[PDB]
RNA sequence: GGAUUUUUGGAGCAGGGAGAUGGAAUAGGAGCUUGCUCCGUCCACUCCACGCAUCGACCUGGUAUUGCAGUACCUCCAGGAACGGUGC
């Protein structure tokens, strides 16, 4: 029903987030709030026509995230049960 | 919540409003609204060449309101 | 004029930018001490003048004495003491051991003598046209005797500081 | 009292008068400037006044370093790898140093981003045609010893020793 | 749950990237529900622009990361 | 602030610091401080100037 | 109230994608069309899908088109512009 | 004080032709007679026409349901 | 119900501040009225935009919808803003 | 708790025209290397419509102000226009 409870239970997983400006940040999801505030640690960000930069921490808002990319070994069938 | 904007001092005063896309209008305000909607009676809009065109009483919504400058001392 | 932490320089070139002149004044004042603030305006009232407020009053006095009449961007700037206290300094604020003083003004209170002796570090006590100032340190008392020998305080008379005898 | 990581981590850092992040490292008497990797290029200005540094070298790669205060020191030689470690170095205050010859200003020509240089109160400034040699060797510098470089001084520097 | 993601970076220097491509590096002091950041003595890089205490709205924020140690 | 019978049944910080300021002022007042409390008449004029403290006398006799 | 509006309104067109396990296409604002099976949906059109294929066209900055495949992805309802259901799984 | 909702109700009762400008689009506007309104400023124009100021053309569509999120300015015309 | 940056903006009313809009317009002057929805009404204001068209107006009013940032002095960053 | 001031976005895309103009060291295809010919990607100069007008920052020369303050920015004249954004 609510996607925020499913996104909050995806902690300690290496995922990727593509923004609306073409910047893709790949990192381990460590913190998710009700407003989809993605706080990741040891992330790598690649902007549009720029070099990738590695950061120890990153905080991306929910309104600035356009798409997400999860690994194929993620238990989406078990995490969907509330 | 839902507090109205402080537009009591700018009532019945000739002010110039800016709208999105680079639009400029000038007119006297005739009321207020909690959704930042302004009614400008006998409004005149500035064209691209510089000529002013009188459009009469118009209604400007708050979604495209950029800046309103009062041309009269309040 | 009493010495303070803020030194005001005037008669400078007003044709340069404000930020470039402020950076040049900061680079000039960094050689004498830590510059806490730099007030520089370019209006019609404050044209061609600026000021630097430092942490210590001795560094500001050394910058006012050393850079007196120094050429700055083609024009020799004149440095002097500030008339009032700075706002940042007011916000942040709120041989022998005994030295003999002669020809002291009688109208000066103990607070003015404490503010004059505050250039040296903390002393033991003060005694009040003759006065006796005893410091807790020997080197601080020697520096206070070498600094107050002919100081510029109450310029109608001349103050003389000498070391006490046994 | 050498410059280490514990001395840089315990040093005060704040905003200067030009709204830049400056760390106050004065009053340390460091004989050699080293171990600057603990700052991680988080400071825009370096306040190393009143020290005992002999050579301005040994600095790591810091792209955010734009101002260097080396006043009241004994700097007599400049490192040749200053451009590879500070590409954005624009302010260099070397007043009251131990520079005696103009040949120490030859590694200073590699800093293309340097615009403000101070070489006052030095025996190298008392030599003949020192300002013309500094203008000819470093054309990127616009302000030398709190003086704006004019076109006549550039023409006099380009005429002699061409 | 704990909501300690914004409280751990309090009183620290962080660099926030804007939507138009600007970067504001300042000391984050407080926040709100609308992600209103108050950066005291902040610098604007894209060139250096002296700004100082800049109160940027949360609608123009994209990403934020740690810049260095607290002053 | 030392632990004495004066600071008993006092549980708040600012109350303790204010009562400490009060007790300090009281005791420091009621002692005999010879440095500022004393009347010396130096032999500079030897028949005048009895307003000399205990420090100005050393400065004049140095 | 909410379940009847979700099973009788436009969201039922999403609910036919997860119940019958059909393939639908989503055209986004970045000129990209992702065809896949909708696995999880919500009221804010948060679509978590599996085995998606995204196709678009790019310029060198003549241009050329391109496509790629993802095992499992999740897209918010803000960037979803067009959603088309077509019998393409058969 | 004249309310904008009361002005919209008076314009709907008078059945006069009004022109609506779009948000971030100065080249094309709409023109028609507003019949009814709602809380979300949804206009129902009968025999509406899209006027393009760049090409100087007018294309009629008929009954149009214009949303209030796109209409930035609305003025009254005599035509 | 009231945020701490909203309270800092309401407490800074009457000082020489500036508000930079999303289009680049910087309205500078004394903040006369500051509501909870970032509505800044200033008197004797000055327009210095990213376009650079610097002018002086008697009164200006910028809403919080197109407001990008606000540059305030550092007189209120010490107390009671220390938390 | 997706319907105007914040978080389910009004965002995406392209830089005017011409000239027997010039270049792809290692990176286009076809006429199945090399030489030549043709066509859907830039920068430099020239011409029409220095794309246009505006203000801010900035450089040269002349010129005025000698003034104690907590600042969007600060004298004026003329030339050049490397930069920013606004409307067409």
């Amino acid at each position: 029903m609510k996607l925020v409870r499913f996104l909050m239970k995806l902690s300690h997983e290496t995922v990727t987030i593509e923004l609306k400006n073409g910047t893709q940040v790949h990192g381990t999801i460590t913190g998710v709030d009700v407003s989809m505030n993605t706080h990741l640690k040891a992330v790598k960000m690649t902007l549009k026509n720029r070099e990738p930069v590695q950061l120890e921490t990153l905080s991306i808002r929910g309104n600035n995230i356009r798409y997400f990319i999860l690994p194929d070994s993620l238990p989406l069938d078990t995490l969907l049960v509330d | 919540k839902a507090h109205p904007p402080e537009l009591k001092k700018f009532m019945d005063k000739k002010l110039s409003l800016k709208l999105n896309g680079g639009r400029h209008v000038q007119g006297i305000l005739r009321g207020f609204d909690p959704f930042m909607n302004l009614v400008i009676d006998e409004c005149v809009e500035m064209a691209t060449s510089g000529q002013q065109n009188n459009i009469g009483m118009v209604v400007i919504r708050g979604n495209s309101i950029i800046m309103l400058e009062a041309l009269e001392r309040v | 004029i009493r010495p303070n932490h803020t030194i005001y320089i005037n008669n400078m070139n007003d044709k340069i930018k404000k930020e470039e002149l402020k950076r040049s004044l900061y680079a000039l004042f960094s050689q004498f001490g830590h510059v806490v603030d730099i007030v520089a305006l370019k209006t019609m009232k404050m044209r061609g003048q600026a000021f630097v407020i430092f942490k210590e009053l001795g560094s500001s006095t050394n910058a006012l004495r050393q850079l007196q009449g120094f050429p700055f961007y083609g024009k020799p700037m004149r440095i002097q003491y500030a008339k009032t206290d700075s706002d940042i300094i007011s916000k942040m604020r709120g041989p022998n051991y005994i030295l003999f003083l002669n020809n002291l003004p009688e109208e000066t209170n103990e607070m003015m003598l404490s503010m004059l002796f505050n250039q040296f570090p903390g002393f033991k006590e003060v005694r009040l046209d003759i006065a006796f100032v005893e410091f807790e340190n020997d080197g601080q008392a020697g520096a206070a005797r070498d600094a107050l020998q002919g100081f510029k305080i109450t310029p109608s008379h001349a103050m003389k500081i000498t070391y006490a005898k046994k | 009292v050498k410059l280490t990581a514990e001395l840089i981590e315990q040093a005060a850092q704040y905003t200067n008068a030009v709204r830049d992040r400056e760390l106050d490292l004065r009053g340390y008497k460091i004989p050699v400037i080293e171990n600057l990797g603990a700052t991680l290029d988080q400071f825009d200005a370096i306040d190393f006044s009143d020290n005992e540094i002999r050579k301005l070298d040994g600095f790591p790669l810091l792209r955010r370093l734009k101002t260097l205060l080396v006043n009241n020191n004994r700097i007599c030689r400049i490192g040749e790898g200053l451009d590879q470690a500070l590409p954005c170095l624009t302010e260099l205050i070397l007043t009251n140093n131990s520079l005696v010859e103009l040949g120490d200003l030859d590694p200073l020509a590699s800093l293309k981003s340097l615009t403000y240089l101070s070489i006052l109160r030095n025996p190298v400034t008392n030599k003949k045609h020192y300002r013309l040699y500094v203008i000819y060797k470093v054309p990127q510098v616009r302000v030398l010893d709190f003086q704006k470089v004019k076109l006549k001084e550039r023409q006099e520097a380009e005429k002699m020793f061409k | 749950g704990k909501s300690s993601k914004m409280l751990q970076h309090i009183d620290y220097r962080m660099r926030c990237i804007l939507q138009d491509g600007r970067i504001f590096i300042g000391t984050f002091k407080a926040f709100d529900k609308h992600m209103n950041l108050i950066l005291c003595d902040c610098d604007e890089f894209r060139e250096k622009r002296v700004l100082g205490l800049v109160l940027l709205r949360g609608e123009n924020l994209v990403s934020m990361t740690v810049e260095g140690p607290p002053p | 602030i030392p632990n004495t019978a004066h600071f008993a049944n006092v549980t708040q910080i600012e109350d303790a610091v204010s009562l400490w300021a009060k007790l300090k002022l009281q005791k420091a007042s009621e002692r005999w401080q010879p440095d500022t409390e004393e009347e010396y008449e130096d032999s500079s004029g030897n028949v005048v100037n009895k307003k000399t403290y205990e420090d100005l006398k050393r400065q004049g006799l140095l | 109230r909410e379940e009847e509006e979700f099973n009788t309104g436009p969201l039922s067109v999403l609910t036919q994608s997860v119940k019958n396990n059909t393939q639908v296409l989503i055209n986004c604002r970045n000129n990209k069309k992702l065809l896949g099976r909708v696995k999880a949906f919500d009221r804010h059109c948060n679509m978590v899908l599996e085995n998606v294929k995204e196709m678009w066209t790019e310029v060198p900055k003549k241009p050329v088109n391109k496509d790629r495949y993802i095992s499992k992805m999740f897209l918010r309802g803000d960037s979803v512009i067009v959603v088309l259901r077509n019998p393409l799984i058969a | 004080m004249v309310q904008p909702i009361n002005l919209i109700f008076r314009y709907l009762q008078n059945r006069s032709r009004i022109q609506v400008w779009l948000y971030e689009q100065v080249n094309m506007r709409i023109e028609g007679c507003i019949i009814g309104f709602d809380e979300y400023m949804n206009l129902v124009l009968d025999d509406a026409e899209e006027i393009h100021s760049k090409t100087k053309s007018r294309k009629q569509l008929g009954r149009i349901m214009l949303k209030g999120d796109n209409i930035t300015l609305l003025q009254s015309v005599s035509n | 119900s009231i945020g701490v940056p909203i309270k800092v903006l309401h407490e800074a009313e009457g000082h020489i501040v500036t508000c930079e809009t999303n289009t680049g317009e910087v309205y500078r002057g004394k903040l006369i009225e500051a509501e909870d929805n970032m509505n800044c009404q200033m008197s004797n204001i000055t327009v210095t935009y990213r376009d650079g068209r610097v002018a002086q107006l008697e009164q200006v009013y910028i809403r919080g919808s197109k407001i990008r940032f606000l540059i305030l002095p550092d007189m209120l960053k010490n107390a009671p803003m220390l938390k």
